């Protein structure tokens, strides 16, 4: 493959094909070690994943619950309800 | 895949195969007619459904036929 | 306690959450048997 | 009988800029076609999937995507030029499968030793109801 | 051409549509190249005739069956009309009462004031000039049959463009705006300066008398007492009188300054023949258009241009494209420029005449752009071929076609959203009762900047960067000033908020979807991933069968089908647009104080932001006139109405269906036929895929804009 | 061997259901000779079928002679 | 059974986007499962029809507890004409606060929905009198959905699963559903209204804990023993009965009165009781006809091959019907929809102007509301009904077995059928247009006085012999002296002949030119929808352009381009275009019924009897006229309690019109788009790192036609629905 | 200065100075995303603490609460609810993609052919670990921009 203008290589499937990783890069690591080492400690519990779709979906709904049912009136006004009598229907309906 | 079937009222005129477009017919050895040759559908995994064989047939009523069936890459014609 | 601040948020939002998280899971699964 | 011909990898290709119009992840993952031939001379041809390019005088070999575009190339070259070609279909792994002309002659064109398939030998009046093949897993074509 | 389309089809009804649908496509008959330019040459040539008839007919009309003459002695409290019906079956109440003692129909060509500006007093002049048109339509038939059946030019005459340009700059345009010019100068301006002086104009004089008299000219313009020595001394400045850079408004008729527009055409004749001398002919002198193409290379490998001179020369699709293209641009353009600096007297306070004039071009250069595109991919199907005619940057445009459509269709996503969207988001509100939510002025607002700017820098470039212009070029830029006559206001300053940002992206969403779509046909009309031998199948084909998923309507053609519908969308909110916004802030009348009433009020402002604004203050409210209309004149209209809401409704029925049931329908209805022995002798067809599809599309767009037209006439002429 | 089928010219009813001609009058062209030939009736017709083709292969048990 | 859906492998192989669609859109068609078989085909039929019982019970159960919890069930009784009944609570955190004051009506304490459904009406007039026992009532139907469910797991089970032979035996099934379905069920209602509702017409309050202790009559059992019938009827309630009080009422429980209740302007409820008694025993006696195991009763196999003419027209006759009816579930399908649907269409007639529910006559927007909602219900069921028909003939039927019988004959001269219909068809549509347009023309003219008026004598000679005097006809019941007139002059005639007489109700209201035309207009309509149904199914099977159809299914795109094209060439693809029509033959139908009833609740019926004669007329006077108030609902000064309707109108319109889309482009265009947009999305950075695992594809032909049909339906029914309820709301609330 | 990608004609890419001029080359690579040989887990934090600071501001200044002295508490909540949103859906994306124990489906080899280590990104683990990363650090960032915004109250344009 890439010799005399030859693109196509039976031994070389991922070069004929184009796989390649055209952005991809192979430094080290550039963060601190102390930075990294508090990041691995403090987030090891979110990365399971069945555990956590379970935790997002429930927490969030609980919260989105518990945020609803105490918002106050002030602030979203079907809490506040009406504050004005009520305008009269066509021919005289109530 | 498609079905693609062949009857035997075909007068092996060969139109069918001149228009296919991914060579899912051929014409082979025959002697039920003058032409002495009949179309067989040997590749109907590369068949897209087009029914241009259809369109192409002289007889009454057709002499081949395309059922259309499930679904694959190749019968949907994606190249990606 | 105001029922329907709980429920419409719930009936609304959560449980569509859920349902579509387990249809997608569901029609994504390539062993079904 | 009829040898198939053998892929030859180091065959050059045409002279092209490139295009948006090739091979995608389905060459990588799936499977593509490969369509080789022989030019007299060094000439323009139009790509099947967009642009213009210039095969070269002796073997080339092309990668494309699609056993259609194989095709329609191929006609092109056929009836516009007087070019024989021949084309294949190619896997991940690296076999090659070597698809046509078949057995060496054109399918239009009758030839010994092929085998039908799909012939129902009567007319297409001749079918039976769906009623009578209900429950079966058959269907009113298929015999 | 009959021969061989009833040779094709004898047996059945179809060869007869195909008789009318290939009548004029030349190419398919012949491909000799020279006879097709031949039949071209010929048919140019009855186009013309067709046209000189048309006006002839125009001009017999206003002398025979007008109130032009009334008119001219008032035109601010009498209606134009020049058509009146005959009374029969009851119809004669269509005459109505116009002014100055005559009954017909309301004509908005704009005729009268297009005369009036011409300088023409009389019914005879209109009488000879209707005779001359006739003469000059014959004229073009006899030449249409010589230049055809007796002395075809050559190829190599056709092909000669360095020529035809220069003919058609310097002696088609340039020459033409000098002659006009001296007609502007001699014959309309003391006409004019007579007709605003309050003279009778039966007691005006004769035009050529201001030829054959200068005392008479010299009254006007003291300049014409010299004679042509300034001219010729390049004393010019004495010619200042007629020859001005004013600006604005005549405000005695509404329109521009005459003395302005002599002097324009004066300069663009002048521009022309300038411009007519690039190109050389015989003389070793000029450019060479293949030299000059070939001349611009890129740094992008080889020379881009090089080769576009061959194409354009051998091929009348891409001519056509490129001049439809431009053409339509151009009436686009015409639209604006009209409305908003009125080139005839009283033309401004006369509504009807400005809504029909903007509305009419406006639909003409919609048109003519979807032909460009459509004779485009014809080219593309049929005329191109790389290994003869080779162009590189139509190659690399193809060899990147995918990303150019991937990025135009992500802008239109884009511009859909934060454009539609906004006016569901202000529904949404409005609805909820939360207007301080909303995207208005008294609200979030969206102001149009870069617009405001610019009107501010064209309103105060008088005097800094035009110091030899009095006033701005137009009225509506601002100044505050209004132009007023016969109590109806003409122009004055056109104010731009909220509104105003969110329609004019609308118009940007709309554009770009119908650039999305008539780009595509145009670049996948050879080959895609899906066809890739589409090209041998054609320009004009139903599909390639249900296969591949299905591939209905892959055609370049069928891309232009789809593209009608969308120029239709984006040219109907156009109108909308101009005709509530210039009824809500410019039109209507200002009383003796100097208080101005608009029509509707200036209720754009606020009702414009929702879609129910739209409904509600525009359609239901402005519809009254039309359905109120029974029982006046204009009861004609009323019954247009009725007639496009049921045309456009039967368009639907083609649209939807297709042919196997027809056909299959047909079949019953001929065995009933041939039961009482009265079977046709030619056996009935459904109309094809293609054929169903032209008609459900022509009778969509005919019903649409003739309800529309009715809707506009009968509001503008009931209230302005 | 007396040759099978009718005469050339002669008048035929067309009994085949799939025909675009079914219960319809033909005129017989020719009649193939040859043992194995399943369809050896050629068939003319004055009106064309959906596809334009108004000729076609019957054979001897789906045609009735009529005068 | 790899992966969804797991009952077609021919789905769950497939690579794209489709996979998905399709499975959702297959999901109930059993017969086209893999591997299916009959016994299997019945048992998931009927597990699914308990599924149904099951829903069904959920909604009704909802209903009653958001009237029970929100509503002012109690208030309303009090004040039937004056108060607006609730039908929920609104909690919608999008409202801003003039929303929340426009929409507290009713004397809530909050925003609420006004009800259109009419229960309330109809739970007062059956007893329900306190919000207890719509709690009750709740509960109960709740169990209801629940044991449906648990008996839907049951019949599934190994154990529990009936066999086919139980599923085909028609002449005990028949007999149950007339016996016991029917005539029980009536004869149980007759008891309800008995015991209970008519009780609570008079102030007697009867529930289960007394209903033992409380006699219905005040002589009990004793007349119908002793064969004293007529005390049953001897003392009803009087003129001057207030309904749900005891100042006027009488004792009888079974009666002929006729007419209409003065105070409710419904029916007696006394002469509800003896119709659903004497319907009770009419269906008891005809539930007994066929034999099951008991060797008496007929047999309808025998009873079909018996009618066969002997010299007549009609071949074989009926022989071998029943088999094909046993043997086919479309069959059975279509036969149950004709029924279905010619019943909801009469109900929506008889209960408009014949109305059984107190106080509902004067609530105008859910009369209005229930008739338009039961038609377009109807007329979606007749269009099911031939669709199911030609699903028979193409997947069930065999003509072996059907020679020379009735289906035989009619698919032999389906051309005579077809072109009798076409030329019916072509005959309404020619003459009723030129007769509008004709009308038209002669108002555009100003001179209205040359229109064409004909009168429809027929239905006003109908009118005069039911007793109507409007026309100045003597034919019966409108003369004093007759035979007829005589025989029921004491039997109905006095309540009869007083409620057609009284023009304030909808009771075979006076008609004119107007009623004329736009009847031969829904003639036209119904016509020529039939025509496109009974073409699909005629021609299910084949046809000249394609002689075997048969092959290729119910639902198939096209059979390519050739042949001159054959597009929309399936059976499914007559039923596609039938939709339409039927959609402008309902909107015919209700525009007429509300236009009429509009200008007679008004006052004005002057207007629709010089409006209706012109299509300007209706395009002004009707619907420009009426979108005044809807249109207003929200605008730059403030919005109303209408609000929510003039959005609904407006998203019925969009919706109207994005189904357009789906309609007129098709899919290779939105294929090569998309395939540009895969190319686009692959070369992206940051993005190529997420990938699709289903192929994205353009939708497919039909699922096209499908989608464009549906978005076109929804638009239809929710513009219409929006102006309807607005227009009357908002003159009477 | 447009070549075929790689110097292939017949991949359906082109190398243009959009996608191959040597800044883009550097400022992609230097990208959390493409950091291959470094753990997911950081990088998942850093791109968790971009977009989780960024959200803030468009809840805080366009919301339904903008004009109420809870502006900035309201911002900041809408922020953490859109990153949980995301979280979840990540979450799926990574049970729908990934096997457990199957290998990493990324590329293994260069621009210029050299084989290297495919992500460990592209596999259920990498994928759970980069998940888990994000929402920790999107729900830091938008505490940490709430912070800057509405407690510190510092000097800004618009707040
Ligand atoms: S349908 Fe198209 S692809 Fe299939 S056999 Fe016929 S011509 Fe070939
Ligand atoms: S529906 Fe019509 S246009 Fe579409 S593939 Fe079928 S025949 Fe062609």
């Amino acid at each position: 493959y890439g010799e005399k203008s030859v693109y196509f290589d039976l031994e070389d499937i991922g070069n004929t094909t184009g796989q390649w990783d055209l952005y991809g890069s192979d430094a080290p690591s550039p963060y601190n070690g102390l930075q990294s080492k508090f990041f691995n400690t403090f987030a090891a519990p979110f990365t399971k994943r069945g555990l956590l779709l379970k935790f997002l979906l429930l927490g969030g709904g609980s919260l989105l619950a518990y945020v609803s049912a105490s918002a106050s009136p002030d602030l979203l006004p079907i809490k506040k309800g009406p504050q004005l009598p009520p305008t009269p229907g066509p021919r005289g309906k109530i | 895949s498609h079905s693609v079937k062949i009857y035997d009222t075909c007068i092996g005129c060969t139109q069918c195969v001149r228009a296919c477009p991914t060579d899912v017919l051929e014409m082979i050895p025959w002697d039920g007619c003058k032409a002495k040759q009949i179309a067989s559908a040997p590749r109907t995994e590369d068949c897209v459904g087009c029914k241009r064989c259809e369109s192409a047939c002289p007889t009454d009523f057709l002499s081949v036929r395309v059922y259309l069936g499930p679904e694959t890459t190749r019968s949907m014609a994606l190249s990606y | 306690l105001n029922l329907p601040s709980i429920f419409v948020p719930l009936v609304g939002l959560v449980f569509p959450a859920i349902a579509m998280t387990s249809l997608f899971l569901y029609v994504q699964k390539n062993k079904i048997v | 009988g009829f040898v198939p011909p053998q892929l030859d990898p180091s065959t050059p290709s045409p002279i092209f800029g490139g295009s948006t119009g090739g091979l995608l992840r389905k060459a990588q993952v799936e499977e593509f076609y490969v369509i080789t031939w022989t030019s007299p001379k060094e000439q323009v041809f139009e790509m099947p999937t967009g642009g213009a390019a210039i095969m070269r005088e002796g073997p080339n070999l092309l990668k494309l995507a699609r056993k259609e575009q194989c095709l329609a190339l191929g006609n092109r070259l056929r009836s516009k030029y007087k070019i024989a070609y021949q084309f294949y279909r190619v896997f991940p792994n690296g076999e090659v499968q070597y698809l046509h002309p078949k057995d060496g002659v054109y399918p239009e064109k009758v030839n010994a030793g092929r085998q039908g398939v799909g012939q129902n030998f009567r007319s297409i009046g001749k079918n039976v109801s769906p009623i009578e093949v209900k429950f079966t897993g058959k269907n009113t074509f298929d015999v | 051409h009959f021969s061989r389309t009833l040779a094709k089809g004898p047996d059945t009804t179809t060869w007869i549509w195909n008789l009318h649908a290939d009548a004029h496509d030349f190419d398919s008959h012949t491909g000799d190249l020279e006879e097709i330019s031949r039949k071209v040459f010929s048919a140019h040539f009855g186009q013309l005739s067709i046209i000189f008839l048309w006006l002839s007919g125009m001009y017999f009309h206003g002398a025979r069956f007008s109130n032009y003459e009334a008119w001219l002695s008032d035109p601010t409290h009498i209606g134009p009309s020049a058509q009146v019906v005959w009374p029969i079956v009851g119809q004669e109440i269509l005459n109505g009462d116009v002014g100055g003692g005559f009954r017909g129909i309301q004509i908005t060509s704009g005729f009268f004031q297009l005369w009036r500006a011409s300088g023409i007093t009389s019914e005879l002049q209109l009488y000879c000039t209707a005779i001359g048109a006739l003469i000059f339509a014959a004229l073009m038939l006899f030449a249409g049959w010589f230049h055809y059946h007796k002395a075809a030019p050559k190829l190599a005459w056709f092909q000669d463009v360095e020529s035809m340009l220069n003919h058609h700059l310097a002696g088609l345009l340039g020459l033409g705006s000098l002659s006009w010019a001296g007609h502007q100068i001699h014959v309309s301006l003391p006409i004019n300066q007579f007709l605003d002086a309050g003279v009778d104009p039966k007691e005006i004089p004769l035009p050529h008398e201001f030829i054959l008299n200068r005392d008479l000219l010299a009254q006007l313009y003291p300049s014409f007492a010299e004679g042509a020595t300034p001219f010729f001394t390049l004393n010019w400045s004495k010619y200042a009188e007629f020859l001005t850079f004013r600006g604005g408004l005549d405000p005695v008729t509404g329109g521009l300054w005459l003395t302005d527009i002599a002097h324009h055409h004066l300069a663009i004749a002048i521009l022309f023949l300038i411009a007519g001398h690039m190109y050389r002919t015989n003389w070793g002198i000029g450019h060479g258009l293949k030299d000059i193409l070939e001349a611009h290379k890129g740094p992008f490998t080889g020379q881009g241009h090089k080769g576009l001179y061959e194409i354009l020369t051998t091929s009348w699709h891409a001519q056509l494209s490129l001049n439809l293209a431009m053409l339509g641009s151009t009436t686009i353009v015409v639209a604006h420029h009209m409305y908003s600096m009125p080139p005839y007297p009283y033309l401004a306070t006369d509504y009807g005449t400005q809504l029909s004039l903007f509305t009419h071009h406006m639909w003409i250069g919609g048109f003519l752009i979807v032909g460009a595109a459509a004779h485009a991919a014809i080219f593309m199907v049929r005329d191109y071929d790389p290994t003869t005619r080779y162009n590189d940057l139509l190659d690399r445009v193809l060899r990147h076609r995918d990303a150019i459509i991937s990025h135009l269709n992500w802008v239109c996503i884009f511009l859909g959203f934060h454009s539609f969207g906004l006016y569901i988001h202000n529904d949404t509100m409005s609805a909820l009762g939360r207007p301080q939510d909303m995207f208005s002025d008294t609200a979030i607002q969206l102001q149009p900047i870069f617009a405001q700017w610019v009107q501010n820098i064209h309103a105060t470039a008088p005097g800094v960067t035009a110091p030899g212009a009095t006033t701005s070029t137009s009225l509506t830029w601002g100044g505050g000033e209004l132009v007023a006559v016969g109590g109806k206001v003409a122009l004055l300053p056109i104010p731009l908020g909220t509104a105003d940002f969110l329609v004019h992206h609308i118009h940007a969403f709309t554009i770009h979807v119908t650039v999305l779509i008539l780009l595509k046909g145009v670049l996948f009309a050879r080959s895609s991933r899906l066809i890739p031998d589409k090209a041998n199948l054609g320009f004009r084909f139903p599909c390639d069968g249900p296969g591949r998923g299905g591939t209905c309507q892959v055609s370049a053609w069928d891309h232009v089908f789809l593209g009608l519908f969308w120029m239709y969308n984006a040219i109907s909110v156009v109108i909308f647009h101009f005709s509530w916004k210039m009824q809500s802030d410019v039109w209507g009348t200002i009383s003796d104080q100097g208080m101005v009433t608009h029509i509707t009020g200036g209720n754009f402002a606020q009702s414009s932001i929702t879609i129910n604004g739209w409904l509600r203050d525009f359609l239901w409210a402005q519809a009254s006139q039309v359905i109120q209309s029974y029982g006046s004149s204009l009861s004609a209209y009323g019954l247009f109405f009725l007639g496009a809401h049921f045309v456009w409704a039967f368009s639907l029925m083609f649209l939807f269906s297709g042919r196997g049931y027809w056909q299959e329908l047909i079949e019953s209805i001929v065995w009933a036929h041939n039961k009482l022995k009265v079977a046709p002798a030619t056996q009935p067809r459904a109309l094809s895929i293609i054929q169903g599809r032209a008609v459900g599309v022509t009778h969509y767009l005919l019903g649409g804009i003739a309800t529309t037209w009715a809707f506009f006439l009968a509001r503008i002429i009931a209230v302005g | 061997p007396p040759p099978i089928g009718p005469k050339r010219g002669t008048k035929v009813k067309i009994l085949r259901r799939e025909s675009y001609w079914y219960n319809g009058t033909g005129s017989v062209v020719t009649v193939d000779q040859d043992p194995n030939t399943r369809y050896p009736v050629v068939v003319r017709f004055a009106k064309v079928n959906y596809a334009g083709v108004s000729t076609n292969n019957y054979a001897l048990d789906e045609i009735k002679e009529v005068v | 059974e790899l992966r969804f859906p797991r009952f077609s492998q021919g789905l769950a192989q497939d690579p794209t986007t489709r996979r998905i669609w399709f499975g959702i859109a297959t999901a109930h068609d059993f017969e086209s499962h893999d591997d299916i078989t009959e016994e299997r085909l019945y048992q998931n039929i009927f597990a699914s029809h308990f599924g149904q019982l099951a829903i069904i019970f959920l909604w009704t159960s909802g209903n009653l507890f958001h009237v029970a919890w929100q509503g002012n069930f109690e208030s309303w009784i009090q004040d039937p004409l004056h108060v607006r009944p609730i039908a929920h609570a609104i909690w919608d955190p999008h409202f801003g606060q003039p929303a929340v004051e426009a929409f507290t009506r009713g004397g809530a304490a909050g925003p609420v929905n006004i009800a259109y459904s009419g229960v309330y009406q109809w739970w007062y007039t059956i007893g329900l009198r306190t919000n207890e026992d719509l709690y009750t009532g709740a509960l109960f139907l709740l169990f209801l959905s629940t044991l449906s469910l648990v008996a839907g797991w049951l019949h599934l089970q190994p154990k529990w699963k009936p066999s086919l032979s139980w599923f085909k035996n028609a002449e005990s099934r028949l007999n149950h559903h007339l016996s016991g379905l029917f005539g029980v069920s009536s004869l149980a209602w007759t008891g309800h209204l008995v015991h209970v509702a008519i009780p609570a017409s008079r102030g007697e309050y009867v529930r289960w804990n007394n209903f033992l202790d409380v006699l219905p009559y005040p002589q009990g059992l004793g007349p119908l023993l002793t064969g004293q019938w007529n005390l049953y009827a001897q003392n009803p309630d009087s003129s001057n009965h207030l309904f749900g009080t005891a100042q006027g009422a009488g004792t009888a429980i079974l009666t002929l009165l006729g007419g209409f209740h003065p105070q409710t302007q419904s029916l007696w409820l006394t002469d509800i009781a003896h119709h659903h008694l004497a319907i009770a025993f009419i269906f008891l006696i005809a539930g007994h006809m066929y034999r099951t195991n008991f060797g008496i009763g007929h047999s309808i196999k025998d009873l079909l091959e018996a009618h066969t003419p002997p010299g007549g027209r009609l071949g074989r006759g009926h022989k071998g019907l029943y088999d094909t009816i046993n043997n086919s579930i479309h069959f059975q399908l279509g036969l149950a929809l004709a029924s279905l649907g010619v019943i909801t269409s009469l109900v929506a007639q008889h209960m408009y102007s014949l109305p059984a529910y107190a106080f509902i006559a004067q609530d105008f927007t859910t009369q209005a509301a229930l008739y338009t909602h039961h038609q377009y219900i109807a007329g979606f069921i007749m269009t099911g009904a031939f669709a199911h028909g030609a699903i028979f003939f193409i997947r069930d039927y065999n003509p072996e077995q059907n020679e020379d019988n009735v289906l035989a004959r009619m698919l032999d001269h389906k051309e005579a059928i077809i072109s009798h219909l076409s030329w019916a068809s072509l005959f309404l549509g020619f003459h009723t247009l030129g007769l509008y347009v004709h009308n038209d023309v002669m108002l555009a003219f100003g001179t209205p006085e040359k229109q064409i008026l004909i009168e429809p004598i027929f239905a006003q000679w109908i009118q005069s012999a039911h007793g109507k005097t409007t026309y100045g006809f003597d034919i019966l019941l409108s003369s004093t002296n007759g035979p007829a007139f005589n025989a029921g002059r004491s039997l109905w005639l006095p309540g009869w002949l007083n409620a057609v007489n009284e023009n304030s109700n909808s009771l075979f209201l006076t008609i004119g030119p107007g009623d004329f035309l736009v009847h031969h207009a829904i003639a036209l309509g119904l016509h020529t929808t039939t025509l496109i149904l009974v073409k699909g199914a005629l021609d299910a099977r084949g046809s000249k352009l394609m002689p075997d159809k048969k092959d290729f299914g119910y639902s198939f795109p096209c059979d390519g381009p050739g042949r001159g094209g054959t597009c929309d060439i399936s059976a499914w693809d007559a039923f596609y275009l039938a939709v339409f029509w039927m959609l402008n033959t309902i909107g015919w139908v209700t525009f007429y019924w509300h236009w009429k009833h509009i200008t007679l609740w008004q006052g004005n019926v002057s207007q629709f009897n010089e409006s209706s004669t012109y299509l300007m007329g209706w395009l002004r006077d009707y619907l420009w006229l009426n979108s005044s108030q809807l249109i207003n609902g929200y605008n730059p000064f403030g919005m109303n309690s209408l609000s929510v309707w003039a959005w609904m109108f407006l998203f019925g319109h969009l919706v109207w019109a994005t189904g357009f889309m789906f309609l007129i482009s098709w899919r290779g265009y939105w294929q090569e788009l998309i395939e540009t947009l895969a190319w686009a999305h692959e070369r992206t950075p940051l993005a190529n790192l997420i990938r699709w695992r289903d192929k994205p594809v353009a939708l497919s032909i039909v699922q096209a036609r499908l989608v464009g049909l549906a978005h076109f339906s929804v638009g239809y029914i929710f513009t219409y629905a929006a102006f309807l309820i607005a227009s009357t709301s908002g003159k009477f609330g | 200065v447009v070549q075929p990608i790689n110097g292939d004609p017949f991949i359906g890419s082109l190398e243009t100075p959009v996608t191959s001029s040597p800044l883009v080359a550097w400022y992609l690579s230097n990208l959390p995303a493409y950091r291959t040989a470094v753990s997911p887990l950081l990088r998942g934090i850093e791109v968790g603490l971009a977009h989780g600071y960024l959200l803030v501001g468009p809840f805080a200044l366009t919301g339904p609460l903008r004009n109420t002295p809870v502006h900035g508490q309201a911002g900041a909540l809408g922020a953490i609810g859109l990153v949980t949103i995301l979280s979840v859906v990540l979450t799926m994306y990574g049970v729908a993609s990934f096997e457990d124990g199957a290998p990493s489906t990324a590329p293994s080899l260069t621009l210029t052919g050299r084989k290297k280590e495919a992500d460990k990104l592209q596999t259920a683990e990498g994928w759970a670990q980069f998940t888990g990363g994000f929402f920790f650090g999107g729900v830091s960032g938008a505490i940490w921009a709430y912070f800057l915004l509405y407690v510190l109250d510092l000097p800004y344009f618009f707040k």
